[PDB]
C-alpha cells in the first residue's frame, strides 16, 4: 500500500518507493527500489510492513556481474502469489473504501449510519 | 522496587568512605540506571580519589573503562555539573563485587585532565581514544595520539558537531596514503610510536601487518628484536573502525541492533543481548520468563559456535589443520539450528526491546537434540587428536603468562583472567536475562594465564555450555516471546495485523523510533571472549546521545606487550591466537 | 501565580488554564480538543490530570487541565495513577471505532491521535464489537474528508465558525454518530479552510494536494521560508520529496502568522513543480534553440552586453531585495528601472512614506487582533491579503473579549466568552465597489466608487477634526453614517485604518492618511496597515527606480538597445502589444526567471532563475518587515543537467564577467553587505537573519528529519553509486539530516516543528516560550523603519464625485484570493478553483445595454477587443464596469482606468 | 557484447587459435587460486566455504596464496575501511595478468550499512570488480556461486595470448545480468513455506 514503513525502518536506507493511487482509491506503489548492495538482508523491513507485503525468502543466489544490476525494481520483486503468508489482506481490515469493499464492509465495521436516520 | 529502578546508590559503602575522605561537597551524586554509583568529582581531585579507591580494603582493582562525553547538546542535565565534556571512569572492586563510575566535568576551552596511567595502566589506550575521538588532553601521557584514526586525521569524529557520513572518496587522498605507506618503511622514526633506543646496532624493526591472514583480523604490530627476543613491540590498531558508537547516535533504538551484530562478529545474539538489556532499563522493561530462556539458549549456542571457532583457529596455528574443518562442521550444525530459528547464520538481529522478533519455530528441539547428541563425541576426539599432542603442549605451555594481578591491571577479562585463578564470570558474579536458574560451573584455573590453560578453560566452558543448553532443552516454559509493555519494540506482529492501537504503536515504534525517557543505563555480559558491556545515555529521544560500547579484545591487545616482552616471535604468533580477540571488537 | 505539580514548585501566569501552563513548563498532558488559539472547551477530556484541595491532600479530584485556571497555590498531578488510567481510557474510547487505517492514511507520522496513543501507553486492544462508519463528502480540490478517523474533538468547527468566521462546516447528529463537514458535497468556501489538516488532530481533513503526490514527514526535506504569494509575508515550511515541493506547511510565528495561513499560501505553490520551468540557460540562434552551462551563458551574455552602448534593467517585486539589487548593480542605479506602472509605483511610494514618515504605528499582523474599532478604506482585504482580514475578525471579536473580562471570567474559557458578547462586537466599517467577505461582520459596508471611497475617508478626517480638508456636497445619509463611522472612531481606544494600493487610487491612500492623523491629533492609539500587492513590492518601493513606462520609452526611442527583465512578466504592469512592441525592438533582451513567462520568446537570453523553493533571499513585507526565506532543495541532485541559479547569483556572475572578464558566482552575505553598504534604508536586511557562519555549538542547521528515508536508494535507479552531499555555502543550513533541529537551541529561523514524542504541528509547542506566544528566543524578522517622531501634513486635494460618462466605463477591481496573484494561478490546482471570468454589471447598465445575466459582451482596450459573460451586480454603482484584476488576460494595471465601446457579442 | 580494455566492441575470434584460446580460458577458469586476506566477517564464511561441509577445493579454488604474486583471484571480503584501503590497493597492484576481483558482502559491494567517516563506500571506489555478492555476510554457498559466476564470465573472454605476438587488448563479454536472466523463475513464485514451521 506504499505506506512507506519499510524504507523508515531499513537501517541502511536501501528501500525508495513512492506512493500513487488508483481510480477506485486504493493506495500501491508507483515505483518501488531496493538497492541490494547496500542490504544487509537484516529483515526489518518484513518486520515493519504491516499489509505482509515485504517478504524475505528462501534464496541466496543473488550474484551479480554489475552493481547496477543489483537495484531491484518493482518488476524484479512483485511474484505471483501470497508468499509466506497465504491468507492476509490488509484492505480486508483498513476502512479507507475501495473496489469490492465499500464503507463498512470491512472486519469488525459496522454499516454506516447517516445523520438524518429516522431512528433515535 | 524493580532492577530498572533509577537509583542513586547512596546506601553504597563507598559514598560513605568517599564521603569521609573528601567531604560531603567534594563531589555529587548522580541518579542513573546503570546499576553502580555514579559520582561527579572535580578534576583536581581525580588523581586523589583514584589512589583512595584502589587503597580501600577491598579496593577497587581494575579500570573497566574509560572514555568521554560530548554534553553540549544534552538538554535533560538536571541535577548535573555544568559540563561542556565530561569523561567517566569506569571501575571495578572484584572483592565487593561492586563498580563505581566517577565523572569529570569539562569546559569547552579548557580540555584537558590528568593521565590516570600511573593508578591503571590500560587507561593508555583508554586516554589515547578519548584524546583521538574527542579531542580531550591527558596531561602526562607518555605518547598521546591518535589510535583509531590516521595520525594526520583532521577533528575528532565523537564530537556532536563531526559529521558521521561518508566523505566524498577521493583517489589523490589514497595515493597519498599509499606514499605514506610506502615511505613509512624508509622513514620509520622509533620515537614517535613511543619506543625508545632507536639502534644498539642490533635491533631489528620488523612489521607483522597491515594485512594478516587470519579470521581474528588485520592489523600491523612493530617488533623490535634482539636476534629472536622481542624487546620492544608496539601496535598499530584502528585499521577495522567502523564508527558503530557514531552510528548509535544516528540509529534509533530498534534500527541499531544489526550493527551490534557485528561487533565481535563471532558472537551474534551473545553481542546483542548487552544492548537490548541496556535499552530494556532504559524502557523500565521486565521480560516474561521464556524470553530469558530463549536469549541464554541462544547466546549459549554462539558462544559454542565461536569457542569452536577459537579453539581450532588455535589448533591451526599450531600447525594442524583437520579439526578447524571438523570444527567447522560442527559449527554447520549450530548453523542449521540458528538458521531454523532466525533465519540467519552469522548475524540473526534476532533480540527485540522487550523479546525476541518471532517465536521458536515448530521442530527447533529436534534439531537441538541432535546437536546435543551429536557434539561431545566430536569434542572428545578434537582432544584426543590435538589438544593431548605433546608438540602442541611444547607450542602452547608457558607461553605469555601472567598472574592475577597482571591481569587485574590490564583489564583482562574472560578465560584470561579466570585462567589467572580469579572466579569472576558476569552470569554468576552479576546475573543477568535468568541466568541464575540454570546449574552451570565456572572453570577456573591455578594461578598462571597460559596459552594451553586459556584453551583448556575455552573447553571447559563449552561443555557447561553444553550443560545449560541441555537444561534449556529439558525446560521451556510455554509463555510469550514479548513483553507486553508498551515499549516493546516492534509489538507482536498478529496484533499489529488487526488491532488499531497496535497497529498505532508499531506504526510509531519503526518509524520515528521508540521514544526512551532521560536516563542512563549500562549493561555488561560474559561474552565469549570476556566481559562486554553497552553503556547508553537517552536524551528523551529516539535515538541514543551516546552509545559506548565497552569490548575486551581492546584490553588483551593493550595487554600483549607486557605479556611477550623478552619472548620469540613465534610465541608471539602463538599468544595472538590464544587470545580470543577480533579486530572488529578491538576498533568498533 | 505558584503552582505544584507533582511535588515540583512552579511560577506561571495565573490567567493562563492549567494545560497551557504545564505546557509552557515542558510537562506533557495529552489533549486533543484545546489550541491555543482556539481555547477551551472540555470536549474529549483527555487532559485529566488530578487536582488536591492542598498540599496535605490525598484524595484529589481529576479535572480537566484546559478547562482549570493556573491559580495561585494550586497542586496537581499529573503522573497521578487514576489520571493515568483515565487518559489512557480516553485513548481506549476513542480507539474503539476508529479504523485500521494508519497505513493508507495521510496523516500517519504527522498524526497528534497516533503520537496521543503512545503517550498515554495503549496499545493493548479489548473492544471486539463493531466499528461505526461514515461516508465521506467531497470538500473541493483542496481538502480531501475521511470521518471514519474523527474523534469528535470539535476543532474543526470551532476553528471554522468560531475563529475564521466560515459558514458551511458546521456538526450534524447526535450520540455516537456525530458528523463533521458540509451539510451537502461542495467546496468549502472559507479563504481559510486550509488551515483544517493541521487543526485536525486525526487524517479526517488532509491535504489533497500533497495526497496527489503523498510522502511521510519524515521523509521531506524542510526550510524556513516566506510565502511568495501576496505582501504578508507569513512564514512557511516548504518541504520536498524526490525533487518536487511536495508540501507547504504553516511556520509559526508570533508576530506575524502564528498558526494560520490562508489558502492562497498554503495551496498555490503548485508552480513550482510545472513541467515546463527553464532548467537551463537557453540562447536562440535565429529560429534554434541551444542550452548552455552558466559559464558559457556567462561568458556570451558578458561579451554582447559589453558590446552594447547601454544596458537598462526591469526588475520585480516578485524577486527578492538581493536580485533586484544585483540588477541594479549590474546595469547602474540611473539605468535601473521598477518593473511596474507608473500610478502603481506612485501608490506604492505613497503607502511607503504614509508608513515610515506618517508618524503612526503600523502593526504586524498579530498585533491588529488588540484594536478594538477597524475602518477599511477601498482594500479587498479578503482577496488580496487574507490573513489580515482573519486577525480583524479577532479584532472584531475583541468586544465580547472585553465583556467577558468585565464579569471576571477567564480568558481561555471561550464558550463563556462566546455566550457573554452574544451578537456584541467592535465596529468594522468596510468601503470597496462592491460586497466583500468582510460584510458579515462589518457594522457598515459602503459600495461606492473608489472617489467616493476616497471623499468618504476625507470627510471622516474632516469631522474628527476641523483642520482636515472638508468634503462639500454630503447626503444627509451618507452624512448620518459619516457621523455613526467617526462616533465609533473617536470612542475608541485603539482604532485601526487599513487600506492598500489594490484599490488603485491614490486619494484612498491620502484619505486613509488624513483620517490616522486626524485621529493621531486626538490623543488616540491609531494603527495604520498598508496592503501591497506582491512579496517585495514594499522593497522595490524602498530601493526605487523608474517607472515600467520609463524603460519602455527608453526600448522605444532606441537610445537603450540591452534591457535585463528579472523575475517579471511585463504584461501585469503595461499593455501587450507596447511591451511587445518595445522588446522586438531590443537588440538584446535577456530574461532571468523561474517561470516559463510570454516575454521568452522575445528573448534572446534566458536564465534559469531559482523559485522560492531553490533560492535563498529577503523579502519585505507591507508591514516593513525584512524576512530571510532559505533554499529548500537543491535542483541539480537529481537531475544534474539542472543548471537552476539564485537571480543574484546570476547578475553578480555578469557583472563580474563585464568587469574583470572572469566568472565569480557570489556569497549571499556578500550581497547582503552590499545592500546594507549602498543602500542604508535597506540596512535592517543584515539582521533579519544569522549569517552563513552562524552554528549551534558548532554544527549547522538541519533541513530534514532524523529518520530520512531512503538515502542509498532515492538515486539509485540513475547510479548506485551515491553522490556527495549538497553543499550550502549560503546560509547556516545543511542540506542533510546531519545538523541541528533541537527546540531549545538558540535561533529564530526554524524549518520544521519535530519533537520526541510530538510528531504532529503540535511539537510548535515546543518550540515557544510559551504555547500560543513567540518562538523562544523571539521571532524571526526585524523592522526596517520605527514611528517617525513628527507626521505628515493633511492631504488638501480631495477628489471629485464620481460622474458616469456615455461609453466610458470606469474599471473597478474585482480581486480574488484563488486567481489574482500570477505565479499561483500557474497552479495546476487553482484551476479547479478558478472562477470563471464574469465581467460585473449594474442592473441598470446591463438594462441600457440590453444584456441580460450570461451574455457575452465585448469591450475594446488599447486597441484590441475581448469577450466576457455578463454577471449582474447589484451593488456595483453606475458607469462602473466589474473585472477580475490578474487573470489570464486583465492586468491589475487596469484597476481604476476606463474602458471604451462595450457592445454585445 | 564485449568490453574492450588495453570500448565496447564484437567478438574478435582461424579455428586452431580459437580451440586453444579456449584452452587457455578453460585451463585459467578450473584453476584459481584465490588470495588470503581476512577483513572482516565475509572473510569467516569464505573461510567456511573452504572447509569440509562445503569443500569449495572440488571446484579448484581452493589454493589460499599468502602472497599476491601466486594467486588470481582476490576477494575482498569485509569492509574497506579508510586506513586497510591503501593496503588493498598494494595487494591489488602486486598481483598480475590475470587478476580478477570478487567483492563479497555489502561492505565490499557499496559501503553496506557503514555510511560513516571511516569506510571506504564500496571496494569499487578504487579497485575494478568483476562479481558482486550480495549479503550481509553471503553464506558459502553464495561464494561458491560467485566463484561459478566468475569461471563463466573466464570461459567467455579473450586476453593476449602472447606478449609478443597478436592483438594485447583484454577483451570481457558484457554478458547478460543475473537479475533479468532469473526474472522468468523468480517472479512465477507464488507459495512459500510459511514461517512457523522448520
Ligand atoms: C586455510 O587453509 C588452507 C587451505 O584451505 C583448505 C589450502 O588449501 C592451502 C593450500 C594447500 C593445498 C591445497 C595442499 C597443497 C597442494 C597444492 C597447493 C596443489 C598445487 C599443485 C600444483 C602447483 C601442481 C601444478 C593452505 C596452505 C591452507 O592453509
Ligand atoms: S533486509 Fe535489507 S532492505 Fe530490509 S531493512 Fe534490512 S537492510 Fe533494509
Ligand atoms: S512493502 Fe509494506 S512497509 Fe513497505 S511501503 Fe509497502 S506496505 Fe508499507
Ligand atoms: S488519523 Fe492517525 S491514528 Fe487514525 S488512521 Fe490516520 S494516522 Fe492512524
Ligand atoms: S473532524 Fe478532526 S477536528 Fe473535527 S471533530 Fe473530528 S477529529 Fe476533531
Ligand atoms: S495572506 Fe498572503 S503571505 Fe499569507 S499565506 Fe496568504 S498569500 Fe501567503
Ligand atoms: S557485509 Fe556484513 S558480514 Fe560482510 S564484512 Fe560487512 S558487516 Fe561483516
Ligand atoms: S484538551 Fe482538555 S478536555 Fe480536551
Ligand atoms: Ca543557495
Amino acid at each position: 500500500v506504499a505506506c512507506n514503513l519499510c524504507a523508515v525502518a531499513c537501517p541502511v536506507g536501501c528501500i525508495s518507493l513512492q506512493k500513487a493511487e488508483t481510480k477506485d482509491g486504493r493506495w500501491y506503489p508507483e515505483f518501488f527500489r531496493i538497492n541490494f548492495s547496500r542490504c544487509i538482508f537484516c529483515g526489518l523491513c518484513e518486520e515493519a510492513c504491516p499489509t505482509t507485503a515485504i517478504q524475505l525468502t528462501p534464496d541466496f543466489e543473488m550474484g551479480e556481474y554489475k552493481r547496477q544490476d543489483l537495484v531491484y525494481e518493482k518488476e524484479d520483486l512483485l511474484i505471483s502469489g501470497p508468499g509466506k503468508y497465504p491468507e492476509y489482506n490488509f484492505y480486508r481490515m483498513a476502512g479507507m473504501a475501495i473496489d469490492g469493499k465499500d464503507k463498512g464492509e470491512a472486519e469488525n465495521e459496522a454499516k454506516p449510519i447517516d445523520v438524518k436516520s429516522l431512528l433515535p | 522496587e524493580p532492577a530498572w529502578q533509577t537509583r542513586d546508590h547512596l546506601d553504597d559503602p563507598v559514598i560513605g568512605e568517599l564521603r569521609n575522605r573528601f567531604g560531603p561537597d567534594a563531589f555529587t551524586v548522580q541518579a542513573t540506571r546503570t546499576g553502580v554509583p555514579v559520582v561527579w568529582i572535580k578534576r583536581e581531585q581525580l588523581l586523589e580519589v583514584g589512589d583512595f579507591l584502589k587503597k580501600l580494603p577491598k579496593p577497587y582493582v581494575m579500570l573497566f573503562d574509560l572514555h568521554g562525553m560530548d554534553e553540549r547538546l544534552r538538554t535533560h542535565r538536571e541535577g548535573l555539573p555544568a559540563a561542556d565534556f565530561s569523561v567517566f571512569y569506569h571501575l571495578i572492586s572484584i572483592d565487593r563485587n561492586r563498580d563505581i563510575m566517577l565523572k569529570v566535568a569539562l569546559a569547552e576551552n579548557d580540555l584537558h585532565v590528568p593521565t590516570f596511567t600511573k593508578l591503571f595502566p590500560n587507561a593508555n589506550w583508554y586516554e589515547r581514544e578519548t584524546w583521538d575521538l574527542f579531542g580531550i588532553t591527558f596531561d602526562g601521557h607518555p605518547n598521546l595520539r591518535r589510535i583509531m584514526m590516521p595520525q594526520t586525521w583532521k577533528g575528532h569524529p565523537l564530537r556532536k558537531d563531526y559529521p558521521a557520513r561518508a566523505t566524498e572518496f577521493s583517489p589523490f587522498e589514497l595515493t597519498k596514503a599509499k606514499q605514506d605507506l610506502e615511505m613509512e618503511a624508509l622513514t620509520f622514526k622509533p620515537e614517535e610510536w613511543g619506543m625508545k633506543r632507536g639502534t644498539n646496532e642490533d635491533f631489528m624493526f620488523l612489521n607483522l601487518g597491515p594485512n594478516h591472514p587470519s579470521a581474528h583480523g588485520a592489523f600491523r604490530i612493530v617488533l623490535q628484536l634482539d636476534g629472536e627476543e622481542i624487546v620492544d613491540c608496539v601496535p598499530d590498531i584502528g585499521y577495522h573502525h567502523r564508527g558503530a558508537e557514531k552510528m548509535g547516535e544516528r540509529q534509533s533504538w530498534h534500527s541499531y541492533i544489526p550493527y551490534t551484530d557485528r561487533i565481535e562478529y563471532l558472537g551474534g545474539c551473545v553481542n546483542e543481548m548487552p544492548y537490548v538489556l541496556a535499552v530494556e532499563k532504559l524502557a523500565g522493561i521486565t521480560v516474561p520468563d521464556r524470553v530469558n530462556v530463549i536469549r541464554v539458549m541462544l547466546s549459549e549456542l554462539f558462544r559454542i559456535n565461536s569457542h569452536l571457532l577459537y579453539i581450532s583457529t588455535f589448533i591451526q596455528d599450531v600447525g594442524a589443520m583437520t579439526p578447524v574443518f571438523f570444527a567447522f562442521t560442527d559449527r554447520q550444525k549450530i548453523y542449521d539450528l540458528v538458521e531454523a530459528i532466525t533465519g540467519f547464520r552469522m548475524h540473526p538481529a534476532w533480540f527485540r526491546i522487550g523479546g525476541v522478533a518471532h517465536d521458536l519455530p515448530r521442530g527447533w528441539d529436534r534439531l537441538l537434540r541432535e546437536f546435543l547428541d551429536w557434539m561431545p563425541k566430536r569434542l572428545a576426539s578434537y582432544e584426543k587428536a590435538a589438544l593431548q599432542n605433546t608438540i602442541l603442549k611444547g607450542r602452547s605451555q608457558g607461553v605469555a603468562a601472567y598472574g592475577a594481578k597482571e591481569a587485574l591491571e590490564w583489564g583482562t577479562t574472560g578465560a584470561g583472567l579466570r585462567a589467572t585463578g580469579i572466579d569472576f564470570d558476569v552470569r554468576k558474579a552479576r546475573p543477568y536475562s535468568g541466568y541464575e536458574n540454570f546449574d552451570f560451573e565456572i572453570p577456573v584455573g591455578g594461578g598462571v594465564s597460559d596459552c594451553y590453560t586459556r584453551v583448556m578453560l575455552k573447553v571447559e566452558e563449552l561443555r557447561q555450555s553444553l550443560r545449560i543448553l541441555e537444561q534449556c532443552l529439558n525446560n521451556m516454559p510455554e509463555g510469550p516471546f514479548k513483553a507486553d509493555h508498551p515499549l516493546t519494540t516492534p509489538p507482536p506482529k498478529e496484533r499489529t495485523l488487526q488491532h488499531i492501537e497496535t497497529l498505532i504503536t508499531h506504526f510509531l515504534q519503526v518509524s520515528w523510533g521508540p521514544v526512551m525517557p532521560a536516563n542512563e543505563s549500562f549493561q555488561m555480559i560474559e561474552a565469549t571472549k570476556g566481559i562486554n558491556s553497552y553503556y547508553l545515555t537517552s536524551d528523551g529521544s529516539t535515538m541514543s546521545y551516546r552509545t559506548r560500547i565497552r569490548t575486551p579484545s581492546y584490553a588483551h591487545l593493550q595487554q600483549i606487550p607486557a605479556a611477550i616482552r623478552g619472548s620469540l616471535v613465534s610465541d608471539l604468533i602463538v599468544y595472538l591466537g590464544s587470545i580470543d580477540f577480533v579486530m572488529s571488537d578491538v576498533d568498533r | 501565580a505558584t503552582i505544584h505539580v507533582d511535588g515540583k514548585e512552579y511560577e506561571v501566569n495565573g490567567a493562563d488554564n492549567l494545560l497551557e501552563a504545564c505546557l509552557s513548563l515542558g510537562l506533557d498532558i495529552p489533549y486533543f480538543c484545546w489550541h491555543p488559539a482556539l481555547g477551551s472547551v472540555g470536549a474529549c477530556r483527555q487532559c485529566a490530570v488530578k487536582q488536591y484541595q492542598n498540599a496535605e491532600d490525598t484524595r484529589g479530584r481529576l479535572v480537566m487541565s484546559c478547562m482549570t485556571p493556573a491559580s495561585d497555590g494550586t497542586f496537581i498531578s499529573i503522573d497521578d495513577e487514576e489520571a493515568k488510567q483515565f487518559r489512557e481510557s480516553v485513548v481506549e474510547w476513542l480507539m474503539t471505532n476508529h479504523p485500521h487505517d494508519c497505513p493508507v492514511c495521510e496523516e500517519g507520522g504527522n498524526c497528534h491521535l497516533q503520537d496521543m496513543t503512545v503517550m498515554t501507553g495503549h496499545s493493548f486492544r479489548r473492544y471486539r464489537f463493531t466499528k461505526r462508519t461514515h461516508r465521506n463528502q467531497d470538500l473541493g480540490p483542496f481538502i480531501s474528508h475521511e470521518m471514519n478517523r474523527c474523534i469528535a474533538c470539535y476543532r474543526c468547527v470551532r476553528y471554522y465558525k468560531d475563529y475564521a468566521g466560515g459558514t458551511d462546516l458546521g456538526v450534524y447528529g447526535a450520540h455516537d454518530n456525530v458528523y463533521f463537514g458540509r451539510p451537502e458535497d461542495g467546496t468549502l468556501e472559507s479563504e481559510f479552510s486550509g488551515n483544517l489538516v493541521e487543526i485536525c488532530p486525526t487524517g479526517v481533513f488532509t491535504d489533497k494536494t500533497h495526497s496527489e503526490r503523498y510522502n511521510r514527514k519524515w521523509d521531506m526535506q524542510f526550510a524556513p521560508s516566506i510565502c511568495q504569494q501576496c505582501s504578508i509575508g507569513c512564514n512557511i515550511s516548504p518541504g520536498e520529496r524526490y525533487g518536487e515541493l511536495r508540501r507547504i506547511e504553516n511556520r509559526y510565528n508570533g508576530t506575524v502568522n502564528h498558526y494560520f495561513l490562508c489558502d492562497r499560501g498554503r495551496f498555490g505553490y503548485g508552480y513550482v513543480n510545472l513541467k515546463d520551468r527553464p532548467r537551463q540557460p537557453v540562447q536562440r540562434r535565429g529560429d534554434d534553440f541551444i542550452t548552455l552551462n552558466a559559464e558559457q551563458a556567462m561568458q556570451g551574455a558578458a561579451d554582447i552586453l559589453r558590446q552594447s552602448k547601454k544596458v537598462i534593467g526591469i526588475g520585480s517585486p516578485r524577486a527578492s531585495v538581493e536580485s533586484n539589487f544585483a540588477l541594479r548593480e549590474l546595469v547602474g542605479e540611473e539605468n535601473f528601472y521598477t518593473g511596474i506602472a507608473h500610478g502603481e509605483q506612485e501608490r506604492l511610494q505613497l503607502a511607503l512614506k504614509v508608513l515610515r514618515e506618517g508618524g503612526i504605528y503600523t502593526p504586524a499582523l498579530r498585533e491588529i487582533e488588540s484594536y478594538d474599532a477597524v475602518l477599511v478604506l477601498g482594500e479587498d482585504v479578503t482577496q488580496t491579503g487574507a490573513r489580515v482580514a482573519l486577525a480583524v475578525r479577532q479584532a472584531v471579536k475583541g468586544k465580547a473579549r472585553e465583556m467577558a473580562a468585565a464579569q471576571k471570567v477567564a480568558d481561555w474559557q471561550i464558550a463563556a466568552i462566546l455566550n457573554i458578547g452574544q451578537r456584541a462586537k467592535h465596529p468594522l466599517f468596510v468601503t470597496n465597489v462592491d460586497d466583500t467577505r468582510l460584510d458579515d461582520i462589518a457594522a457598515w459596508t459602503y459600495r461606492a466608487p473608489v472617489e467616493d471611497q476616497a471623499r468618504l475617508g476625507f470627510a471622516i478626517a474632516h469631522a474628527l477634526d476641523n483642520s482636515a480638508p472638508a468634503v462639500d456636497g454630503i447626503e444627509p445619509e451618507l452624512q448620518s453614517k459619516i457621523d455613526v463611522i467617526v462616533q465609533a472612531l473617536a470612542g475608541a481606544k485603539k482604532p485601526l485604518i487599513i487600506s492598500g494600493t489594490n484599490a488603485g487610487s491614490l486619494e484612498v491612500i491620502q484619505a486613509a492618511a488624513n483620517v490616522a492623523k486626524a485621529l493621531k491629533g486626538r490623543g488616540a492609539d491609531v494603527g495604520i496597515t498598508m496592503i501591497a500587492r506582491s512579496v517585495n513590492s514594499m522593497g522595490l518601493g524602498i530601493m526605487g527606480g523608474g517607472s515600467l513606462e520609463e524603460a519602455l520609452t527608453e526600448l522605444e526611442t532606441g537610445r537603450a538597445d540591452a534591457v535585463v527583465v528579472l523575475e517579471n512578466d511585463l504584461h501585469r504592469h503595461a499593455s501587450a502589444t507596447r511591451v511587445n512592441a518595445a522588446l522586438a525592438k531590443a537588440p538584446l533582451v535577456m530574461v532571468v526567471d523561474h517561470q516559463r513567462t510570454a516575454i521568452m520568446e522575445n528573448a534572446h537570453l534566458v536564465l534559469s532563475a531559482a523559485s522560492f523553493a531553490e533560492s535563498d533571499g529577503t523579502v519585505i513585507n507591507n508591514e516593513g518587515r525584512a524576512q530571510r526565506f532559505f533554499q529548500v532543495y537543491d535542483p541539480a541532485y537529481y537531475d544534474s543537467k539542472t543548471v537552476m541559479l539564485e537571480s543574484w547569483r546570476w547578475l553578480h556572475s555578469l557583472h563580474s564577467t563585464l568587469l574583470s572578464r572572469e566568472v565569480d558566482w557570489t556569497q549571499l552575505d556578500h550581497v547582503i553587505d552590499a545592500v546594507v553598504a549602498k543602500i542604508p534604508e535597506l540596512a535592517g536586511i543584515k539582521d533579519a537573519a544569522p549569517d552563513a557562519t552562524f552554528r549551534i555549538r558548532g554544527q549547522k542547521l538541519a533541513r530534514e528529519p532524523h529518520r530520512y528515508s531512503g538515502r542509498t536508494a532515492m538515486r539509485a535507479n540513475i547510479s548506485v553509486h551515491e553522490p556527495r552531499q549538497p553543499q550550502d555555502i549560503d546560509t547556516m543550513f545543511t542540506f542533510s539530516m546531519e545538523g541541528n533541529n533541537q527546540p531549545t537551541a538558540h535561533r529564530s529561523q526554524v524549518p520544521f516543528a519535530w519533537a520526541p514524542g510530538w510528531n504532529s504541528p503540535q511539537a510548535w509547542n515546543k518550540f515557544q516560550d510559551e504555547v500560543g506566544g513567540k518562538l523562544r528566543f523571539g521571532d524571526p524578522g526585524v523592522r526596517l523603519f520605527e514611528t517617525s517622531e513628527n507626521g505628515l501634513d493633511y492631504f488638501t486635494s480631495v477628489p471629485a464625485r464620481f460622474q458616469p460618462q456615455d461609453g466610458k466605463w470606469r474599471i473597478a477591481p474585482y480581486y480574488h484570493l484563488f486567481g489574482s496573484d500570477e505565479l499561483s494561478q500557474r497552479a495546476p490546482v487553482f484551476q479547479s478553483r478558478m472562477p470563471q471570468p464574469y465581467i460585473k454589471l449594474n442592473p441598470a447598465d446591463a438594462a441600457k445595454l440590453g444584456v441580460n445575466a450570461g451574455t457575452r459582451v465585448s469591450f475594446s482596450y488599447d486597441g484590441n477587443t475581448v469577450t466576457l459573460p455578463v454577471e449582474i451586480a447589484e451593488g456595483l454603482t453606475a458607469g462602473q464596469v466589474g473585472l477580475p484584476m490578474g487573470m489570464s488576460g486583465i492586468a491589475p494595471v487596469l484597476a481604476g482606468a476606463h474602458l471604451e465601446d462595450l457592445k454585445e457579442a | 557484447d564485449y568490453t574492450l580494455t588495453r570500448e565496447i566492441v564484437t567478438d574478435p575470434l582461424n579455428v586452431f587459435m580459437g580451440k586453444l584460446n579456449d584452452m587457455v580460458n578453460w585451463g585459467r577458469k578450473n584453476s584459481i587460486w584465490p588470495y588470503n586476506f581476512g577483513l572482516s566477517c565475509c572473510y569467516v564464511e569464505m573461510v567456511t566455504s573452504f572447509t569440509a561441509v562445503h569443500d569449495v577445493a572440488r571446484f579448484g579454488a581452493e589454493v589460499l596464496r599468502a602472497s599476491p604474486r601466486q594467486a588470481d583471484l582476490m576477494v575482498v571480503a569485509g569492509t574497506c575501511f579508510t586506513k586497510m584501503a591503501p593496503v588493498i590497493q598494494r595487494l591489488y597492484d602486486q598481483m598480475l595478468e590475470p587478476k580478477w576481483v570478487i567483492s563479497m558482502g555489502a561492505c565490499a559491494n557499496s559501503g553496506g550499512m557503514y555510511d560513516i567517516y571511516s569506510v571506504v563506500q564500496g571496494v569499487d571506489k578504487f579497485i575494478p570488480v568483476d562479481v558482486y555478492i550480495p549479503g550481509c555476510p553471503p553464506r558459502p554457498e553464495a561464494y561458491m556461486q560467485a566463484l561459478m559466476l566468475l569461471q563463466e564470465s573466464i570461459g567467455k573472454e579473450r586476453r593476449p595470448l602472447s606478449w609478443v605476438v597478436g592483438d594485447q587488448g583484454v577483451y570481457r563479454a558484457n554478458m547478460q545480468s543475473e537479475r533479468e536472466r532469473k526474472r522468468g523463475e523468480r517472479i512465477a513464485v507464488t507459495n512459500l513455506r510459511t514461517p512457523d514451521e522448520i
